[PDB]
């Protein structure tokens, strides 16, 4: 069965806010979870945030203020924004989705959309 | 939080050996661990998850052991297609974690 | 269902009256009047339906897999029969359309 | 010799489940307590057993009392009397203990001096629905069941002393009579952590051995 | 054998029944009979080699199932019986043991210990929620304990024979049925503030195979409500 | 007086029922009445000086009317009678003449005389179409021919008293109520593609009244189907 993928701006100036869109398929968002995770050069993966199948949301530390994640169980979609881009964002942005048979694991992944942060 | 530090950071085998990767904690984790293998350039996969579960469709030659701040992964026999990054991350409480990360030549 | 003696499932039949549309999903083909075949128990189901001169529909889904044992084929298949139950009706002959 | 395991014996039983202090002369003493059946980790665990209990009350409080150090000159005090007030489910609550609640006429009180027989005094079963509900699946927040609420106490000394301070404690005790359960159920193995809700930690299922053998 | 209730129809060849009493009947109630007495098949779970349980809530299951779930919404109070039909399939080389409860009251405790569960993590409509084999961190948003040893309910899950039950033995048997009466405290309740059942499918003993038989045994859960009656002109 | 059905009431106080017949009952047919059986009151049209006239088509009119337009999608055939209760409430100071008729089959004619009328001038749901004292001209889209003296059917307008019918006149009078049972050529018809009846209210004597009082008369039409019966599984 077919899953979920997303789309977005490719590349961004710095101080600016970057807004990616993943869209899902076969499933719903009142039964799963969806992760947001970077996967850097420099840094290794890192995960960034989660929204919950009942509509909380919960954040990492280093990145909470910049930070906001929404979704919509209608049109099945989850819009999440970054503001003040800085030098170290150069990397690629994956949405995957938890619940792995109730364990809170990433089942399948999008296909990861790379960011340039540089003018 | 929690960090987990991966060893070793590389390793050079050839097809048919016994290979063992460990991740341990800086707590205990209840078995709330899940691995993952990431090819050259694409999105990566579940493995093995609750550090002993198997995941959908990877085969039975892959094993993982463990419990309590000490884990490990185990490959029987290699094959062509195993090789590229492998990394351990705790589901236990956010923030999440993932592991430094391994790599494989098949030399 | 001609298969195997030792493979196991379980189908929908179900049947849409004239008038109400084809179901696009298992859920809502549930919803309508329908008759679950087990296959390991019965190896034959009968279904009783009218038909006159939309007219019907007799979709069938699955409702689990095939589950088989060790050295046993899964690729089964089946058969399909029909009749005339009660007596039909009828009327003013013509000739036959299957000719030059 | 199989009659002492009946849900008679078994339940009809009394518990020490409250213990306050109050005092006269400090403008804010006064007890209170919510009745409830998730007090004392004990009987909680001896009718978590059933879901769906039936049953009458009766109580039985022991006040005795504690002379305050006063300042001079020769304290000499009549004989107290205390005043233990019984609000039934939406009645009026007091706040201070000059209140308007205490004088009032549906509130039945009892009044009782000291050197006497503990005054002993019995509530009957008290709900809308036909059972009172150990256990409920289900929101009012989750797991409340305002159904089965069966009152407040309040206890005061009806006694303005001037020379000197008194305290008292009391020691409310709790009887249910002619009980009727249904619904058994499995005993908790967890510990309790929460007085509200139904939370714990998970523990083992039993103390471990060597081997099997 | 080929039972069949309003326009649905299931096949059978043992039935436990409740507490030892068959449903049965009781402003004025109305009594409708042709529009929900029907077998509500939900979706099939998998059962695999590392699978922890499953459970269901039983009014909230029916919750979008046809009719049933119009007469949630229109009517505000009802009481219902149940008849609870489950079977797995599996071959003579198969081998595994499960445990098929039908609790009433089940009060679930949240992971983290100062909150209770939310309303997503408790039920889900028509979709089991799983149990699993570990803990559930606490420094959560908020999730249900499911620590599958301890039932989510803080009780040994070896005692939950207590219950209604029936065994489901792949060597013997093949199918559970169970028949719950309505158990409640008021003669006549809300049917969306409150569960007043919860089916579990615990397995004790895992499942096994040698290599190439199906790695996955289908359980169907069939739910058909009996001698319901709601409130209202 | 006082009658009622479901859960709906009118207030009464002569009824001329059909062509003699009370209307009766008779794949295999199912009989709803619970949910029909109840009066759905149209609203209420004004009867002015200048006025013309109205008309609605009866298997039509209710197909938004309640769960009678869900058994009008949902099956395919069906069958129905009617009962039709016309009440106009005037003072003694109002004058006037009414004629009430419930055609069955009435085919009207286009007022371009090449094509058919459209379906949306033919019937309105649940809203009354008006008649005109004027011809409709023939070089537009495609109308109906309206003039109410041919009453839309190419017949002489005096001669509508051989349907069944009722006169109200205003100085005697106030109300009518018909009773009409099912009149086809097949047992059993389709109700989206046919409409077997039309109801028509024809002022003669048209309105008149002093100056002061209120310059119009409120008329309401109240149906209730009696006797219906689908055809499905």
């Amino acid at each position: 069965q077919v899953q979920l993928k997303q789309s977005g701006p490719g590349l961004v100036q710095p101080s600016q806010s970057l807004s990616i869109t993943c869209t899902v398929s076969g499933f719903s968002l009142t039964n799963y979870g969806v992760h947001w995770v970077r996967q850097s050069p420099g840094k290794g993966l890192e995960w960034l945030g989660v929204i919950w199948r009942g509509g909380s949301t919960d954040y990492n530390a280093a990145f909470m203020s910049r930070l906001s994640i929404t979704k919509d169980n209608s049109k099945s979609q989850v819009f999440f924004k970054m503001n003040s881009l800085q030098a170290d964002d150069t990397a690629i942005y994956y949405c995957a989705k938890g619940d792995y048979y109730g364990y809170d694991a990433m089942d399948s992944w999008g296909q990861g959309t790379s960011v340039t942060v540089s003018r | 939080d929690i960090q987990m530090t991966q060893s070793p950071a590389s390793l050079s085998v050839s097809v048919g050996e016994t290979v063992t990767i460990t991740c341990r904690a800086s707590e205990n984790v209840y078995r709330n661990l899940a691995w993952y293998q990431q090819k050259q350039g694409k999105s990566p996969q579940l493995l093995v998850y609750a550090a002993t579960n198997l995941a959908d469709g990877v085969p039975s030659r892959f094993s993982g052991s463990g419990s309590g701040t000490q884990y490990s992964l185990k490959i029987n026999s290699l094959q062509s297609e195993d090789f590229g990054s492998y990394f351990c991350q705790h589901f236990w409480s956010p923030v999440f974690t993932f592991g430094a990360g391994t790599k494989l030549e098949l030399k | 269902f001609c298969g195997s003696a030792m493979a196991t499932g379980k189908f929908l039949l179900a049947y849409s009256p004239p008038g109400a549309g084809v179901p696009k999903n298992r859920k809502d083909a549930m919803l309508g009047t329908h008759v679950i075949w087990d296959v390991g128990l019965q190896s034959s189901c009968v279904l009783c339906v009218p038909w006159i001169s939309a007219a019907g529909y007799v979709t069938c889904w699955y409702q689990t897999n095939i589950v088989v044992p060790a050295d046993v084929q899964s690729s089964c298949d089946i058969l399909c029969f029909v009749s005339a139950c009660n007596d039909f009706s009828v009327r003013m002959l013509k000739d036959t359309p299957f000719i030059r | 010799s199989r009659s002492e395991s009946s849900i008679e014996n078994f339940l009809c039983r009394s518990a020490c489940v409250y213990y306050a202090t109050y005092t006269n002369n400090s403008k804010k003493g006064f007890a209170e307590w919510v009745i409830n059946t998730r007090q004392v980790a004990q009987l909680r665990r001896k009718l978590e057993l059933f879901t769906y209990l039936r049953f009458d009350l009766e109580l039985t409080f022991v006040i005795t009392s504690a002379q305050q150090p006063s300042t001079a000159s020769s304290v000499d005090a009549p004989v107290q009397t205390h005043q233990i007030m019984y609000v039934p489910p939406g009645g009026p609550v007091p706040t201070k203990v000059k209140d308007y609640a205490w004088q009032t006429s549906t509130n039945p009180s009892v009044f009782w001096t000291e050197g006497n027989a503990p005054p002993r005094m019995s509530i009957p079963f008290i709900s809308i629905g036909n059972a009172y509900s150990c256990f409920y699946d289900g929101w009012t927040v989750y797991g409340i069941n305002t159904l089965n609420n069966m009152g407040t106490l309040y206890m005061r000394h009806v006694n303005e002393a001037g020379q000197g301070p008194i305290k008292s404690t009391v020691r409310i005790y709790f009887k249910p009579k002619h009980v009727k359960a249904w619904v058994p159920r499995p005993p908790r193995l967890c510990q309790y952590e929460k007085q509200k809700n139904v939370n714990f930690s998970p523990i083992g299922v039993t103390t471990s051995r060597t081997d099997i053998i | 054998r080929s039972i069949t209730l309003g326009n649905s129809t299931i096949t059978t060849q043992n039935v436990v029944v409740g507490y030892g009493v068959w449903p049965e009947y009781l402003d004025q109630p109305t009594q409708p009979d042709v529009a929900t007495c029907r077998f509500y098949t939900l979706e099939s779970v998998q059962w695999m080699k590392n699978s922890a349980g499953w459970w269901w809530k039983l009014p909230d299951a029916l919750s979008q199932m046809g009719l049933f779930g119009q007469n949630m919404q229109y009517h505000y109070l009802g009481r219902t019986g149940y008849t609870i039909h489950v079977q797995c399939n599996a071959s003579k080389f198969h081998q595994g043991c499960l445990l098929v409860v039908c609790v009433p009251e089940a009060e679930m405790g949240c992971s983290n210990l100062n909150n209770t569960p939310e309303f997503s993590e408790l039920s889900g409509g028509d979709s089991a929620r799983m149990f699993t084999d570990t803990q559930v961190g606490e420094s959560n948003a908020k999730k249900v304990q499911t620590a599958v040893w301890n039932a989510g309910m803080g009780v040994g899950v070896g005692n939950l024979t207590i219950f209604p039950h029936q065994w489901i033995n792949l060597r013997t048997n093949n199918s559970a049925t169970l028949v719950m009466p309505y158990i409640n405290s008021v003669p006549m309740d809300n049917m969306f503030r409150h569960n007043n059942l919860t089916l579990m499918i615990i397995p004790f003993v895992p499942l096994n195979y040698s290599e190439g038989s199906s790695p996955y045994v289908p359980i169907t859960v069939t739910i058909a409500p009996m001698c319901a009656e709601y409130n209202g002109l």
